[PDB]
C-alpha cells in the first residue's frame, strides 16, 4: 500500500489533492493550476524528479509568491515530522528486542529523503540560476545560508557542504574548442588603423564576424529577470533589463548606421558600391547564422531612407537582389520563414530577440494570473509554464559560443558607433530622409549628378575566406 | 476567394497596447491566449454582410527596435495608432506615429482609426474630446476600447475595414 | 525536429556534470559540485538532421541511489560513465546496466559505455576490460575527457544514433 503521510494539521504538505488545491492538464503530470502549497508539494515531490518544473518555477514565481516567502515554504517543506512506532514496533520494545521499523525506514528513504533533497535541489537551482533574488535581498541570502548552513544529519551532507561552498562562490563572482578560429581578414584598412576604419575600408567578411561576436555577446548576456513581468516596456526598464536594451539599442544604431552610410553616399555610383558591400555584409551573416544581423540589413534596407531609392536599387547585380530578397522573405508572414529556418540550422546563432518579446508580452497580457473554481482561487500555473518554454528557448540558443577570433580594435570601432552623434530621433530619421529626398528626387525632378567622396577603391575583396599557411 | 485586410497596430510600449488585438482574436468567452499559435493573428469576419480575412500585426514589446519601425509599418494597408486614456505622452505620440505612416507609405490619405484604450481603473488624462478633436484634424474615426471588457473592440476593427473599403 | 530523451548515468564523480555541461557550453568544470538533478536542451545537427536533445545529469552519490526508477522511465538512452582512473567507478557499471534494463522492462536498452578522464596518465581501467564489457552489452565504448573535449561530441552524438535506429 501507500505509504501514510503526517496529519495534514501538522504538516501542510500532506493535504490530499482535490479540484480545489490543484488541476491538471489532459509520463508525469502537468499542473494547469494550484495554490502556492500544491505547486510547492510537486517541486519537491517525492515520486518523480521534475528538473523542467524547476526551472519554470524559479524563473516566474515572482507573480505569485514572494522570494521571503517562497523560502519560508520551502523550509517549511523540508521539516517532515517522521511517524510514530507501529503496533509490531511497540511489542517488539515491550519484549527488550529492537523493532524492525519498516514503516518508519521506509518512510524515510521513500518520503523523506527524496522530498529533502527535491528542496535542496531548488535551493541549488536557485543560488546557482536566479542568484539576483539574493543580490537584491541581502537578508533572503542570510535566511538561505542560515537554513544550508543548519541542516543535520548525514543523508543529506554532502550537498549541504556544496551548497554552502556554491553561495559563497557566487557572493564574490573560459571556453574551448578542437578546431582554431579562422584567420582575422584585413582589406583597405591595416591593423592598428584605426582612424580609417569604416564600412568600405574593414574587411566585409570581418564586419560581419566581428559584429557577430558583439551581438552574440550582447544576446548571451540577456537574463530572464529582465523578461518576465514584461518589465522591459514598464517605466523601470532601465533599472530591470539593462542588458536587454543594450542588446536592442546596438541593433538599432547600426541599422541607423547602415542607412546614413547609404544616403550620405550622394554619388549613385559610389552609393551601389557601398549597397553592395552591406549585402555582402548580410550574406557573411547568414553563413554565421547571425539571425540579428540579417535584420540589421533587411530593416535598414526596408527603410523609408533607402527603400525608394530606385535608382540605386537598378543597379544591385541580380544575385544580390536575390539574397536581399530571400533574407526579406524570412520575415514575412509574421516571421514564418525565419522561426522555420532558426529551429533547422546547426548552432551558435544569434537569434532575433524581437519575437521572444512580442511573445512574453502577450502570453502575460492574454492569459488570468489566476483561475478560479469551487469558490477558490488557484495559481495560474499553465500561464507561467508558456512564458518559461520562451525564456527557455532563449536560453538554450545562449550556450553555444562562436569560434572567432575577436579584433579588439574592430570590436571597438563597432562598439563605440553613433550615428545620430548629438542629435534626437526624429531630427535624425528626418535628416536621412531629407538626404534620401536630395540624392534621388520624387519624380517628374531630374536626378542630379554629384561628386565621389571615396578616394581609395570601391572594389569588394569578396566574402570568401582566404588561408595562407 | 475572400478579401485578405492586412492591419497594423502602432502605438506607444507599456500602456496595454496589445490587449487590443488579443480581446479581438480571442476566445471572445474564454480569457486565453497562446501568441505563438501559427494563426493567433488571423480571423474570418462579416463586416456590412461581406466575409473578409483579417491579418492583424501587432509587435507589441518591440518599441525600443524603433529603426524597424518602416518595416513592419510598409506591410499594412490600414492602421490603428493607439494611445492609453490614462497617458498623455501616449495621446501626443499619435502625431509621429502617423506621419511616419504617411512617410512609408508614401500617401497623404491612408486608411487609419485613432483608438484609445482604457487599460486600467488609474485616472483618465486625455479627455474624449480632445481625441475627437485631433481624429477631426486628421479626417480619421476616434474608437474608444477597454482592455478588460471587450468593448469597442470591435468597432475598431471594423470601422478601418471599413475605412479601407470605402479608401 | 525530432526530440531525444538522453541521461547521464555512472559513480559520483566520474565527470558526468562535466561531460553534460563540455557539450553544452564548451566550458570545462573545474568544481566538483555533486548532482541532485539538472537538465540541458541542444539543438544539434546530427547526420543531416536536427534534433533537439533533452540531457538528464543525475546524481552518483550512494545516498541518491533509491531515487533513480523515475528518471530511468523517462529516458530513451544512456551513457553509462565510469572513469578510467576509479576502479570501483568501472565495477559500478553493471548495476546502473541492471537497473536499467528492469526498469525499462528491456533487453535492448540504447546505452553507451563511456571512460572518461582520459587526459589523466594515471589509468586504472584498461581499454580492453572496459571494451570487452561493451561488447558483451552489444554497446559502442568511448572514451572521453571532459577537459580536453577529446570524445565528447563522439559519445552523445553515437547515443543519438543508437536512439534512432532503436
Ligand atoms: N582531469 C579530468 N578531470 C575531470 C574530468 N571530468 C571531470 N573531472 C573532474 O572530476 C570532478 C568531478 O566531476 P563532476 O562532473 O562533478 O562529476 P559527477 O559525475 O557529475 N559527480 P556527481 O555524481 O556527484 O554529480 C571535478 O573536479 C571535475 O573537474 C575529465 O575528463 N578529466
Ligand atoms: N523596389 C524595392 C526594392 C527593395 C526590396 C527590398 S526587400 N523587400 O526585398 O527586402 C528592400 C529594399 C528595396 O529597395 C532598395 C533600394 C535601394 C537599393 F540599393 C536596394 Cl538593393 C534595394
Ligand atoms: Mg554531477
Ligand atoms: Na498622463
Amino acid at each position: 500500500g501507500q505509504m501514510r503521510l503526517p496529519s495534514a494539521d501538522v504538516y501542510r504538505f500532506a493535504e490530499p489533492d482535490s479540484e480545489e488545491n490543484i488541476i491538471f492538464e489532459e509520463g508525469i503530470p502537468i499542473i494547469k493550476a494550484g495554490t502556492v502549497i500544491k505547486l510547492i508539494e510537486r517541486l519537491t515531490y517525492h515520486m518523480y524528479a521534475d528538473p523542467n518544473f524547476v526551472r519554470t518555477f524559479l524563473t516566474t514565481y515572482r507573480s505569485f509568491c514572494k522570494p521571503q516567502e517562497l523560502l519560508s515554504l520551502i523550509i517549511e517543506r523540508f521539516e517532515i515530522p517522521e511517524p510514530e512506532p507501529t503496533e509490531a514496533d511497540r511489542i517488539a520494545i515491550e519484549n527488550g528486542d529492537q523493532p524492525l521499523s519498516a514503516e518508519l525506514k521506509r518512510f524515510r528513504k521513500e518520503y523523506i529523503q527524496p522530498v529533502q533533497l527535491r528542496v535542496l535541489n531548488v535551493c541549488r537551482h536557485w543560488v546557482e540560476h536566479h542568484f539576483y533574488d539574493f543580490e537584491r535581498d541581502a537578508y533572503l541570502l542570510q535566511r538561505m545560508e542560515e537554513f544550508i548552513g543548519t541542516v543535520r544529519g548525514k543523508a543529506m551532507k554532502k550537498w549541504v557542504e556544496s551548497i554552502t561552498k556554491i553561495i559563497q562562490r557566487k557572493k564574490i563572482a573560459n571556453i574551448t574548442f578542437q578546431s582554431s578560429p579562422p584567420t582575422v581578414e584585413w582589406h583597405i584598412s591595416r591593423p592598428g588603423h584605426i582612424e580609417t576604419f569604416d564600412l568600405l575600408t574593414l574587411h566585409p567578411i570581418e564586419i560581419a564576424r566581428q559584429l557577430t561576436l558583439l551581438e552574440s555577446d550582447l544576446y548571451r548576456a540577456v537574463q530572464p529577470s529582465e523578461l518576465v513581468g514584461s518589465v522591459w516596456t514598464k517605466e523601470d526598464k532601465e533599472i530591470n533589463s539593462p542588458n536587454l536594451l543594450k542588446m536592442i539599442r546596438h541593433t538599432t544604431n547600426l541599422t541607423l548606421w547602415f542607412e546614413k552610410c547609404i544616403v550620405e553616399t550622394e554619388n549613385l555610383e559610389e552609393r551601389v558600391a557601398v549597397v553592395s558591400r552591406i549585402i555582402e555584409i548580410l550574406q557573411v551573416f547568414q553563413e554565421l547564422n547571425n539571425f540579428n544581423g540579417v535584420l540589421e540589413v533587411v530593416s535598414a534596407m526596408n527603410s523609408s531612407p533607402v527603400y525608394r531609392l530606385d535608382h540605386t536599387f537598378e543597379q544591385i547585380p541580380s544575385r544580390q537582389k536575390k539574397i536581399l530578397e530571400e533574407a526579406h522573405e524570412l520575415s514575412e508572414d509574421h516571421y514564418k520563414k525565419y522561426l522555420a529556418k532558426l529551429r533547422s540550422i546547426n548552432p551558435p546563432c544569434v537569434p532575433f530577440f524581437g519575437i521572444y518579446l512580442t511573445n512574453i508580452l502577450k502570453t502575460e497580457e492574454g492569459n488570468p494570473e489566476v483561475l478560479k473554481r469551487h469558490g477558490k482561487e488557484l495559481i495560474n500555473f499553465s500561464k507561467r509554464r508558456k512564458v518559461a518554454e520562451i525564456t527557455g528557448e532563449i536560453q538554450q540558443y545562449q550556450n553555444q559560443p562562436y569560434c572567432l577570433r575577436v579584433e579588439s580594435d574592430i570590436k571597438r570601432f563597432f562598439e563605440n558607433l553613433n550615428p545620430m552623434g548629438n542629435s534626437m530621433e526624429k531630427e535624425f530619421t528626418d535628416y536621412l530622409f531629407n538626404k534620401s529626398l536630395e540624392i534621388e528626387p520624387r519624380n517628374p525632378k531630374p536626378l542630379p549628378r554629384f561628386p565621389k567622396k571615396y578616394s581609395y577603391p570601391l572594389k569588394s575583396p569578396g566574402v570568401r575566406p582566404s588561408n595562407p599557411r | 476567394g475572400m478579401t485578405e485586410y492586412k492591419l497594423v497596430v502602432v502605438g506607444a510600449g507599456g500602456v496595454g497596447k496589445s490587449a487590443l488585438t488579443i480581446q479581438l482574436i480571442q476566445n471572445h468567452f474564454v480569457d486565453e491566449y497562446d501568441p505563438t499559435i501559427e494563426d493567433s493573428y488571423r480571423k474570418q469576419v462579416v463586416i456590412d454582410g461581406e466575409t473578409c480575412l483579417l491579418d492583424i500585426l501587432d509587435t507589441a514589446g518591440q518599441e525600443e527596435y524603433s529603426a524597424m519601425r518602416d518595416q513592419y509599418m510598409r506591410t499594412g494597408e490600414g492602421f490603428l495608432c493607439v494611445f492609453a486614456i490614462n497617458n498623455t505622452k501616449s495621446f501626443e505620440d499619435i502625431h509621429q506615429y502617423r506621419e511616419q505612416i504617411k512617410r512609408v507609405k508614401d500617401s497623404d490619405d491612408v486608411p487609419m482609426v485613432l483608438v484609445g484604450n482604457k487599460c486600467d481603473l488609474a485616472a483618465r488624462t486625455v479627455e474624449s474630446r480632445q481625441a475627437q478633436d485631433l481624429a477631426r484634424s486628421y479626417g480619421i474615426p476616434y474608437i474608444e476600447t477597454s482592455a478588460k471588457t471587450r468593448q469597442g473592440v470591435e468597432d475598431a476593427f471594423y470601422t478601418l475595414v471599413r475605412e479601407i473599403r470605402q479608401h
